[PDB]
């Protein structure tokens, strides 16, 4: 009768139809694990393909309720996302230019590849002498050659037939299957409804610029003392004001100066209490990991791998004629019994990531075991940074001393204070810019705002200027590379990173001291706090009426992020920051560089 | 293997016969002694069935149950043995044969039979031949894949009374 | 009684019995006394 009612008797076919062949299909995949055919591809032959039917005709079959009359929050959101539809969205011969679309280069992306011309020689596999180049990599023109090579080639490989569907499916972008490019978007932010339950719009970004605008000496001395090591490694020149290519270090990351830690090692002359050397002194292990390492990180109790699946999983990456790789993979089935299978390799990380994954799941379930399709979450920023925010979060250093590995060394004396503290402080820092931008890009790119016409001239020095940021050639728009991008493919927004990690900052701070730990005002507590349990349950996360302040958090902490005991943790940062970076200087004036 | 259903509940009469004939669980009447309860004969209510709805075999039940197929009565009272059937009953090709139905027409008492199978709309299309807008079935299948955990995976269902019936029992001693 | 349901209601069944014999053989002594009463107004003015 009802929304509820019709979908309801749905939806008690529906998750029996969708979970069970969905369930089919993931099972159809293990099986595939197992041994590899065709009728193994949609099956993992029939069932991916009967999958993928069922779902598009799901839509057709089921794409029958309106919105107009709707004053509440679940069934809006509900029935949006329901008459939201596969195959059958817009009129015929567009829908069927936009299924080729879709399937046609859903393979091509995949099969598409090339060789090099150069010398008559030979062309073959590439991955692994490059990727040890990527451990140990600090090398000039490299650097230089090897960022205009990669994001050279990729180019007319990914262009003919995502052409057909990134760049065709572009110009319908330029009417993107919806309305467009600006305001559509800039229309959304504000929840609809009005005058006491929805959102704001500005806070979170003007705090946001209030903290980067003068972080930035945090780069400057940072970047200065991790700068001398990059340029007594790297090329050739020094000034204040430079340019730099990035891409192969051998491959795409070389992103952290935590990931430039090899060289700078944890603890120096007494062995660090890290989980290989000081986990060995403490007796464990990796297929003890899975094991001993319930036992070793979460002695809190893992939940088992079920039985017969510790039986049958052949758990490291097989290396026999069965091509898998156990990078974290779940299983998760329901069925009125409560039951969750994950790869994971539990280091403290994973502690962390075993208690909020089960409270990643949590959130999932808050959108996924509710009422079927009432299984709706709190907001868009919020689905996967959720397991690597809460990660972070559940970082409780001296509440896993109580487990026993953080001594109290935080201390200060110049040299090895400098490597040791700033080098926490440096992974707790990081840095925003381009994604800063991009993600604006995103949000103010869904109604119509973008200058197409006047090809040559204007796309030249729109562009020029546009990309303007150095790489030894550009990888750029009208030399059409740049739309290859991983988070446009399989839809993993950054955003999602930063809200949560407001989220982290706060509820952490009362997670790790508050409630009532040992310790200072970073450190955070819990400990025997199934009251704090209940106070999660109790005032932040219920919905939009009074909101995600309600029914979790202004208990487990409030809203925005801080870096206030990380102030105390990271005055020495900005004094020593300000006295040493003047090589490196505010913008460019393009006379001093190191880099030029 | 196959028992009698809800609705077919069988005279397995076990009684009336000279005396010549697994974790526990206690709700009702006066568990802790054998011979003086009142098994007199016996309609059976026993089938294998999910596990997970042991909380809605109790007094006072709402949900999908106890809404469209069957609740029971807040008189519920017993000590039985509740014990799981997963190395006997958890199949490994997908098992429909058990069929379960999704909806009740009438309000009904317990302990007796309704086998309407015309072929049931549960909406208002006239359903000539032609499943879909809103079209259905009397009976739905189930549905078992290799792993079904404790809830649907059917217990040896042992999750019933020691009813109190009407005639003399046949339980005693010398 | 004892043997099936215990006295959370065999208490009150006791205490139910207890006071509906308080009523009804208080009332035997009651209206045998007003009788006695009367029995006793008759035996004097027989005896006068």
């Amino acid at each position: 009768s009802t929304t509820e009612d019709l979908a309801k008797t749905f939806l008690e076919k529906f998750n029996y139809e969708a979970e069970e062949l969905s369930y089919q299909n993931s099972l159809a995949s293990w099986n595939y694990n197992t041994n590899i055919t065709d009728e193994n591809i949609q099956k993992m032959n029939i069932a991916g393909a009967k999958w993928s039917a069922f779902y598009e005709e799901e839509s057709q079959h089921a794409k029958t309720y309106p919105l107009e009359e709707i004053q509440d929050p679940i069934i809006k959101r509900q029935l949006r996302a329901l008459q939201q539809s596969g195959s059958s969205v817009l009129s015929a011969d567009k829908r069927e230019r936009l299924n080729t679309i879709l399937n046609a280069m859903s393979t091509i992306y995949s099969t598409g590849k090339a060789c090099n011309p150069n010398n008559p020689q030979e062309c073959l596999l590439l991955e692994p002498g490059l990727d040890d180049i990527m451990e140990n990599s600090k090398d000039y023109n490299e650097r230089l050659w090897a960022w205009e090579g990669w994001r050279s080639e990729v180019g007319k490989q990914l262009r003919p037939l995502y052409e057909e569907y990134v760049a065709l499916k572009n110009e319908m972008a330029r009417a993107n299957n919806y309305e467009d490019y600006g305001d559509y978007w800039r229309g959304d932010y504000e929840e609809e409804w009005a005058d006491g339950y929805n959102y704001s719009r500005n806070q979170l970004i003007e705090d946001v610029e209030h903290t980067f605008t003068q972080i930035k000496p945090l780069y400057e001395h940072l970047h200065a003392y991790v700068r001398a090591k990059l340029m007594d490694a790297y090329p050739s020149r020094i000034s204040p004001t430079g340019c730099l290519p990035a891409h192969l270090l051998g491959d795409m990351w070389g992103r952290f100066w935590t990931n430039l830690y090899p060289l700078m090692v944890p603890f120096g002359q007494k062995p660090n209490i890290d989980v290989t050397d000081a986990m060995v002194n403490q007796s464990w292990d990796a297929r003890r990991i899975f094991k001993e390492a319930e036992k070793f990180f979460v002695s809190v109790g893992l939940p088992n791998m079920t039985e017969g699946f510790w039986q049958n999983s052949m758990l490291t990456e097989p290396g026999d004629n069965r091509k898998v790789v156990c990078h974290p993979t779940a299983w998760d089935l329901g069925k009125h019994d409560f039951r969750i299978k994950m790869c994971t390799k539990v280091t403290m990380d994973d502690f962390l990531t075993a208690h909020h994954e089960m409270g990643h799941i949590q959130y999932d379930m808050a959108y996924a075991a509710q009422p079927f399709l009432l299984r709706n979450g709190a907001n868009e920023g919020f689905h996967e940074a959720v397991g690597e925010i809460m990660s972070l979060s559940a970082a409780t250093p001296n509440h896993l001393k109580n487990i026993g590995l953080l001594p109290p060394d935080f201390s200060e004396d110049s040299e090895t204070d400098i490597n040791f503290l700033l080098k926490q402080a440096l992974t707790i820092v990081g840095t925003l810019p381009f994604t800063y931008m991009l993600e604006k890009w995103r949000w103010m790119v869904f109604k119509g705002e973008i200058p197409k016409e006047q090809w040559m001239q204007k796309w030249w020095e729109m562009k020029r200027d546009i990309v303007g940021v150095v790489e030894p050639l550009p990888h750029d728009e009208t030399y059409c590379d740049p739309a290859a991008l991983f988070h446009v493919a399989n839809d993993y927004s950054f955003i999602r990173y930063y809200t949560r990690t407001i989220y982290q900052f706060q509820f952490q701070e009362a997670l790790c001291q508050i409630a009532k730990h040992e310790g200072p005002l970073y450190k955070c507590d819990i400990s025997n706090s199934r009251e704090a349990g209940q106070k999660l349950h109790e005032m932040l996360s219920l919905g939009r009426s009074k909101p995600w302040t309600f029914a979790l958090e202004r208990v487990v902490g409030a809203k925005t992020m801080d870096v206030r005991p990380l102030l105390n943790y990271f005055e020495p940062l900005f004094t020593w920051l300000k006295e040493q970076n003047r090589n490196s200087f505010v913008g460019w004036n393009t006379d001093w560089s190191p880099y030029a | 293997t196959r028992f009698a259903s809800v609705y077919a509940w069988n005279r397995k009469r076990i009684s009336n016969c000279v005396a010549d004939y697994s974790t526990f669980k206690c709700y009702g009447v006066s568990p802790t002694k054998l011979n003086d309860l009142c098994f007199t004969n016996v309609y059976a209510d026993s089938f294998v069935i999910r596990g997970d709805e042991v909380r809605q075999i109790a007094p006072g039940q709402t949900g999908k149950i106890a809404d469209y197929n069957y609740k029971l009565p807040d008189d519920f009272t017993g000590c039985v043995i509740a014990w799981n059937s997963n190395n006997l009953d958890s199949k490994v090709g997908g098992n429909y044969n058990y069929l379960f139905r999704l909806f009740r027409k009438s309000n009904l008492k317990p302990f007796e039979r309704d086998i309407s199978t015309e072929i049931y709309q549960a909406g208002s299309t006239p359903c000539n031949g032609v499943e879909g807008f809103n079209c259905y079935f009397p009976l739905q299948s189930y549905g078992f894949q290799p792993t079904n955990g404790v809830g649907y995976q059917p217990y040896r269902v042992v999750v019933l009374s020691f009813e109190l019936l009407h005639a003399p029992a046949t339980v005693c001693g010398p | 009684i004892l043997s099936r349901l215990d006295p959370p209601e065999a208490e009150v069944q006791i205490d139910r019995l207890i006071t509906g014999r308080l009523q009804s053989l208080q009332t035997y002594v009651t209206q045998q006394l007003i009788r006695a009463a009367e029995i006793r107004a008759s035996a004097n003015l027989a005896a006068t």
